[PDB]
């Protein structure tokens, strides 16, 4: 395919939203008719930051950032918070393989540099206080995904996996 | 005691299993058990006798008789054994698995306070910690055994040898409670070791099976003929069954590379007929073959067929179950990539495998067969009609488009069959496959079906070109 | 060495002999020395029609027929029903074989040009009526096999062997 | 009812074009809803003569060739070089059968005879050497379905699927 | 296998190696390939006489000469002391076995006469003084082996097992 937004979720209400025109198209990667969260990318080697999630390269290979995938803006055209790194399908280490993928895809992330000065001490930290679920399914799954998850009632699979979904670890500064 | 006979034989990638379950381990190695071939030879014996008697008799006869019969050759709690096996596999050397080290303490630390099940795969050289909380960590490990490339392909593209290590790959770890790392780099350390020994595999395992005989055994009733009977049931244990694990599916499949015999007074014919595989050189040359030494053994040539004695015993058709040969389901065709076919058998054995998603083109007739051919089948009676409906063709006797009737299958109700060919986790598989071959590099593949005693009837031609169509598309 | 046609066995009368070979020289494939028709050859994938039987052609493995072969000049010098097949006699299915056949082979196999504009519609076709088994004992084998089947034991035991070894197909229409 | 002809898939020369009208329609024996063709036809006992190639009856069922039947006659000039058979398809070897064939087909066959000056023993080779992969991809499947290489995501693929699929027999004489 | 030859190590090496070229072909029965010493043959009945020692035979089961055995030609066709026998390798007493061995073996032991007017009266030597050993290493072993034992560590090891594994019975007269 082309272009596409891996949003890490974690509780944070930092980068909710965040994205603006999508493909057009529904060649999305997470839809959750009924049956569980699924083709959910995550990624290792980074860290959500607690605060202004820019997921900071980290060479710790127990760190790793969850989160899931759709063909997003890149911040309203923008590159200098991005990686632009391009896929061949198969060096994507995707969760609950749902078989069909395209050839390429430029997925694009938020990025960062290493803040200086400052150990970045990643701390793992589980999704809790799910007060968070109808503020994100609402926004990053009723708003990217509102041909599913809306005219089913099968749900509650979701909502258990809300928090059973993304682990993260953080710098927690 | 005098040395009987001498059979260099090979082995197609054989499975051989141990303590571990591996061909290899810490202590040892071994690519050929001689505890197997006894015990495959006498398994071979008890279907080459019943098949001598479902063509003479019309009468079918259990396990525990059939060996009571043969206890003066084989042995029992009564009488030591007349015929010693002894392998001496080529190479004679020690080569046991020893692993120099492996530098894994991050995948510990990824494993505190959690319980996650850590996963091993090998990819391109390397294998990987995959932590199913998504970590992917690598390994730097270094041990023997010198994994080329072509198992890490041949198991992988292997659709068999994958699902079999689905067992030695992952196993769970919690850590919620109490942990450690010097317990848990012993629980991860062996994980490693169990799992790399599954990869010792070998094509081309050349062994001699010598067996040897202690001329102290007095002509009781048929010794000589007795004896010389169970050199016939080596030879089709030879032809058409191998050692070690999923022989059913072509792995351990035996050849023929030259043999001697050292009694000609006994050994005569059976070398002979033996002598005739060194050099095959045709498909269906061989498939006349296959039926040259099947006949000898019946009408032809009749081995002194002493079954008028008061040892055996007729089986209950409802309560037992018996495997002879059906000397006309088999069929032997040419292949030139051991590989490709070894990987292709799971395109005929698999309910959703394209060979018999064409052969068998529906949901009940296709599973419906394999339940009843291929061995035992994880059927989960959980939903639907797709129980009834596969019920509907193997009942004892309901309308039935396709001749699958089992001897007391019937519907309402089970019956001990009904049971045993449904939840049974050990059931041999009657469609059977073995590659074979040596001197000519012409190798042939062979299908047959083993005949078993559960079956009302079978409509052979039906089945045969279903087993026609199978052998050709697995190549 | 030389010719070697084949006569495969129906239920048809017609059939039967129209040949052109009594014995050839005096070198036979299908022996009856002690345990009846031996060295029977099989065709893949052929029917006969049981009427203007000459090896009707078809394609379906499962359709396979039986029949003899016998050494002589093939039927009235005609290329009409044959395909002059000089074979290496190792692609040959020989159920019961016996004996070991030269190399070189030469054959001749009655040929019936597919029924263009009308169904195969193969059936299966074992053999019945000892009457007509009865038939067959006489109606060829004795034709063909004069120094045979009248100074031996087996004459009877052909029987069963005619009842159980030669089946084929057969178009039914 | 319907018509068709037989395209199987050689390494040699002899594949040019040779064919006349296409399906009439759009509709061929095979498909395409998978990375890679399906309902290849086989017929057992015919090698290719490596050279005007046609397929040349033998009776050994140890005989492979393998292809796609296109719709359509042989221009009626080569009257004879083709079998033009009649059946429901149920008699007919059909591997990755992806539909029910009810109805029936003419199928034509590139044919020939031995006409044996001397012994005819197949060898077994199967397609290698990408060279000819794609080159076979080109004179032989940018014409079956008109869909080639213009929107396609299988193509690259197909070759894969054509390697391990097709494999035939060959006289090699 | 051809011609082998077998021969005995005694710590008097008027006969230390007097015999002549290797198989012609390239298959040994004894090595030291990796682990240790490999098939040691060994005879009874038969004394060596250590003076032109070349077994003298006797009746005693005690007796017994180990030593090598390997395809050499009986000392370019000598024809006076050896016993030119050939065997189905089953009659060959093999101590420390490694691996099959071949069909037969024309193997020409040292044959000395039974001597008269001499009673045996054979008195047991074994090896030790390992300044001893080595005056057979080079010759016997570094010699007919001569192409490794010089590239992995089997020195000593090849003097461990000298020691011991090759004792004898001696004529002492």
């Amino acid at each position: 395919s082309t272009q596409r937004e891996y949003v890490f979720i974690p509780i944070t209400n930092s980068i909710t939203i965040d994205v603006k025109i999508t493909i057009g198209g529904s060649d999305h990667i997470t839809n959750i008719d009924e049956r569980g969260i699924h083709n959910v990318l995550v990624i290792t080697g980074y860290a959500v930051d607690e605060k202004n999630g820019r997921l900071v390269p980290t060479l710790d290979p127990c760190d790793y950032v969850k989160g899931i995938l759709v063909a997003g803006t890149p911040q309203q055209a923008q590159s200098n918070d991005f990686l632009t790194l391009k896929l061949p399908a198969n060096k994507l280490y995707l969760i609950r393989k749902k078989g069909n993928i395209s050839d390429d895809l430029k997925i694009y992330i938020p990025y960062s540099s290493p803040d200086a000065r400052n150990s970045m001490k990643t701390k793992p930290v589980s999704i809790s206080d799910d007060t968070i679920v109808n503020n994100i399914i609402k926004e990053v799954f009723d708003k990217i995904y509102n041909i599913t998850q809306k005219e089913k009632v099968k749900i509650e699979k979701v909502k258990e996996d809300i928090k059973e979904l993304f682990s993260y670890y953080a710098l927690e500064q | 005691e005098e040395l009987l006979m001498s059979l260099k034989l090979k082995a197609l990638y054989p499975l051989t299993g141990g303590y571990n379950r591996h061909s290899i381990n810490p202590f040892y190695e071994e690519l050929v058990r001689p505890t197997e071939i006894k015990g495959l030879w006498r398994w071979w014996n008890r279907v080459l006798f019943n098949t001598l008697a479902y063509s003479t008799k019309g009468k079918l006869y259990t396990y525990e008789s059939i060996d009571r019969l043969f206890e003066d050759v084989f042995g029992s709690e009564n009488k030591k054994s007349a015929v010693r096996l002894e392998v001496i596999t080529d190479e004679g050397n020690d080569n046991r698995f020893e692993l120099s080290y492996v530098e894994l303490d991050k995948v510990i630390d990824c494993l505190r306070n959690y319980k996650r099940k850590v996963s091993l795969d090998f990819i391109d050289n390397t294998l990987i910690a995959e932590i199913e909380g998504s970590t992917k960590i690598p390994i730097s490990f270094k041990s023997n055994l010198d994994i080329d490339k072509i198992i890490k392909d041949l198991v992988h593209n292997n659709k068999l040898l994958s699902f079999e290590l689905l067992g030695f790959k992952s196993v769970e770890i919690d850590a919620t409670k109490i942990s450690d790392k010097k317990i848990l780099k012993e629980i991860l350390r062996d994980l490693i070791t169990n799992y790399l020994e599954y990869f010792n595999i070998k094509q081309e395992v050349t062994f001699t099976l010598n067996i040897y005989l202690d001329k102290s055994r007095e002509h009781k009733q048929n010794f000589e003929d007795k004896l010389k009977f169970a050199l016939y049931s080596l030879l089709v244990f030879i032809l058409l069954g191998g050692i070690g694990r999923k022989t059913s599916r072509g792995f351990g499949s035996l050849s023929i590379i030259d043999v001697k015999c050292y009694d000609n007074s006994i050994c005569k014919k059976i070398e002979d007929l033996a002598k005739n595989f060194l050099k095959i050189s045709s498909g269906n040359e061989l498939k006349s073959k296959i039926e040259s030494i099947l006949d000898c053994i019946k009408n032809s040539c009749i081995d002194t067929l002493y079954i008028e004695n008061n040892i055996l015993s007729e089986i209950d058709p409802k309560k037992n179950v018996v495997y002879f040969i059906n000397s006309d389901l088999f069929e032997v065709k040419r292949i030139n990539d051991k590989e490709k076919v070894l990987a292709n058998i799971y395109k005929a054995v698999s309910s959703e495998g394209c060979c018999i998603k064409s052969i068998i083109t529906d949901k009940y007739v296709r599973k419906s067969f394999l339940i009843a051919f291929g061995g035992y089948r994880k059927v989960e009676k959980d939903k639907g009609l797709d129980i009834g409906f596969i019920k509907n063709y193997l009942c004892e006797t309901c309308e039935t488009v396709s001749s699958f009737n089992i001897v007391d299958f019937l519907l309402s109700e089970g019956s001990f069959m009904s049971d045993y060919i449904l939840q049974y986790e050990h059931r041999n598989s009657l469609l059977r496959f073995k590659l074979i071959s040596d001197n000519s590099n012409n190798s042939y593949l062979i299908g047959y079906i083993l005949h078993s005693s559960y079956f009302k009837k079978i409509d052979i031609k039906y089945v045969r070109c279903i087993l026609e169509k199978l052998t050709y598309c697995v190549i």
